[PDB]
């Protein structure tokens, strides 16, 4: 065990997922789908309420 | 007091300004002042490189 490396595969698998789908969810942040900037700030003081 | 021809259309460099777009967009002689991506009124509460 304290030699072979990956010896707990499963545990680190359950890890990486798991971060990997957060490290995901906060990019997706940046994206600005569309819109005309990916920062609500930027907007809000670019362009008028309606 | 004249502007360049259409097809030759100049361009000028701006830059240090202090901008006091509120006060020239207020004035009653633009007959249209469409913005696309900004709003005029917001213009003084921006800075842009």
């Amino acid at each position: 065990l304290s030699s072979t490396a990956s010896a707990l595969g499963k545990l680190q698998d359950v890890v990486n997922q798991n971060a990997q789908a957060l490290n995901t969810l906060v990019k997706q942040l940046s994206s600005n789908f569309g819109a005309i900037s990916s920062v609500l700030n930027d907007i809000l003081a670019r362009l008028d309420p309606p | 007091t004249r502007f360049a021809s259409v097809y030759a259309w100049n361009r000028k460099r701006i830059s240090n300004c202090v901008a006091d777009y509120s006060v020239l967009y207020n004035s009653a002689s633009f007959s249209t002042f469409k913005c696309y991506g900004v709003s005029p009124t917001k213009l003084n509460d921006l800075c842009f490189t």
